[PDB]
C-alpha cells in the first residue's frame, strides 16, 4: 500500500497472507469470507506471462496477521489448502477481467479477536454503494512505493471513480466486471495498492446495517499511486453467482 | 450470521481510526 | 527476512 498507513489491531480480521511456503515470501492477498473458504484475485494463482501457475501444495493461507514477518504466536492461524477454483473465464490474456478465485482450507479456522469473515454483497448493496465518490477502504502487506515493505499491515481509504474517468486512464480495455478507485491528481490526497497488495479486499461499511462488505478485489495497476491512473478492483457482486455456484458445490 | 462485524470494533461499539472518513462519503 | 514458522505447517 503507497501512502497508507498502519492498521489497528483488529482492524480487518477478515485479512488473509498468501504465502509461498519455498522460497518463504508474500504471494498476495486474500479475504476469508468463512470458516473455511478464502477468497483471492485469480491473478495471485494463475498468470502465464509472468510463468505463475501455483498449485495447492505450492502455497499457505496465514489469518489473523499484523506484522508482515512474524510468527504471531498465540494470534495468527496457518492453514493449508485442499483446493483452488478459480474463474473458468479468467482472461489473463488481455485484461484479467473476472480476476477471482476461492481456496477451501483442509480445515475450518476457528474465528477470535483477530480472525473474522467478512460480509459479501448482494445486489441491493452493490447499488448502495458503488457509485462514484463512495470510499472504500484497502489492506495489504504489499510495497511501500512503487519502485520499501512495511513492518505491519497498511490500509488506505480511497474514493470509487466514476467509469469514463477509468476507461480514460489506460488503454486496456474495461469491463463491467471491474471498477477503478483512487484519487484524482486534482484532489490533493493520494493513495494506491501496489506489489504485493494483489487479491486483498476493497471494503466498505454499510451505513444500513453496520457491517463490513467485500465489494472488491485488488486485481490489476499501472504502477503505483501515478497521477492520473487507477487501481482496477473485481466487482465481486457480479461474480458473486460464481462464487454461491462453487461453494454450493464443494462446500461441507 | 455475523459477517462484517468486527470483535475488536462493532461488537463492542468501538470505532476505528477512519471509518468516519468511509461514512462521510457516503452521501447520497 | 521472514521468521520461520512451526514445522508442523510445512
Ligand atoms: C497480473 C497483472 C497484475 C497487474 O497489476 C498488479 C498490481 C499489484 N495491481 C494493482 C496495483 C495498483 N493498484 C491496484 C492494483 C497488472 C498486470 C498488467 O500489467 N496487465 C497488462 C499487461 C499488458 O498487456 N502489458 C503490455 C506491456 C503488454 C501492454 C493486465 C493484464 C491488465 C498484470
Ligand atoms: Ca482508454
Ligand atoms: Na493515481
Amino acid at each position: 500500500i503507497v501512502e497508507g498507513s498502519d492498521a489497528e489491531i483488529g482492524m480487518s480480521p477478515w485479512q488473509v497472507m498468501l504465502f509461498r511456503k519455498s522460497p518463504q515470501e508474500l504471494l498476495c492477498g486474500a479475504s476469508l469470507i468463512s470458516d473455511r473458504w478464502v477468497l483471492t484475485a485469480a491473478h495471485c494463482l494463475l498468470y502465464p506471462p509472468w510463468d505463475k501457475n501455483f498449485t495447492e501444495n505450492d502455497l499457505l493461507v496465514r489469518i489473523g496477521k499484523h506484522s508482515r514477518t512474524r510468527y504471531e504466536r498465540n494470534i495468527e492461524k496457518i492453514s493449508m489448502l485442499e483446493k483452488i477454483y478459480i474463474h473458468p473465464r479468467y482472461n489473463w490474456r488481455e485484461n484479467l477481467d473476472r480476476d477471482i478465485a476461492l481456496m477451501k482450507l483442509k480445515k475450518p479456522v476457528a474465528f477470535s479477536d483477530y480472525i473474522h469473515p467478512v460480509c459479501l454483497p448482494d445486489r441491493e448493496t452493490a447499488a448502495s454503494l458503488l457509485q462514484a465518490g463512495y470510499k472504500g477502504r484497502v489492506t495489504g502487506w504489499g510495497n511501500l512505493k512503487e519502485t520499501g515493505q512495511p513492518s505491519v499491515l497498511q490500509v488506505v481509504n480511497l474514493p470509487i471513480v466514476e467509469r469514463p474517468v477509468c476507461k480514460d486512464s489506460t488503454r486496456i480495455r474495461i469491463t463491467d466486471n471491474m471498477f477503478c478507485a483512487g484519487y484524482k491528481p486534482d484532489e490533493g490526497k493520494r493513495g494506491d495498492a501496489c506489489e504485493g497488495d494483489s487479491g486483498g479486499p476493497f471494503v466498505m461499511k454499510s451505513p444500513f446495517n453496520n457491517r463490513w462488505y467485500q465489494m472488491g478485489i485488488v486485481s490489476w495497476g499501472e504502477g503505483c499511486d501515478r497521477d492520473g491512473k487507477y487501481g482496477f478492483y473485481t466487482h465481486v457482486f457480479r461474480l458473486k453467482k460464481w462464487i454461491q455456484k462453487v461453494i454450493d458445490q464443494f462446500g461441507e | 450470521a455475523d459477517c462484517g462485524l468486527r470483535p475488536l470494533f462493532e461488537k463492542k461499539s468501538l470505532e476505528d481510526k477512519t471509518e468516519r472518513e468511509l461514512l462521510e462519503s457516503y452521501i447520497d | 527476512d521472514f521468521e520461520e514458522i512451526p514445522e508442523e505447517y510445512l
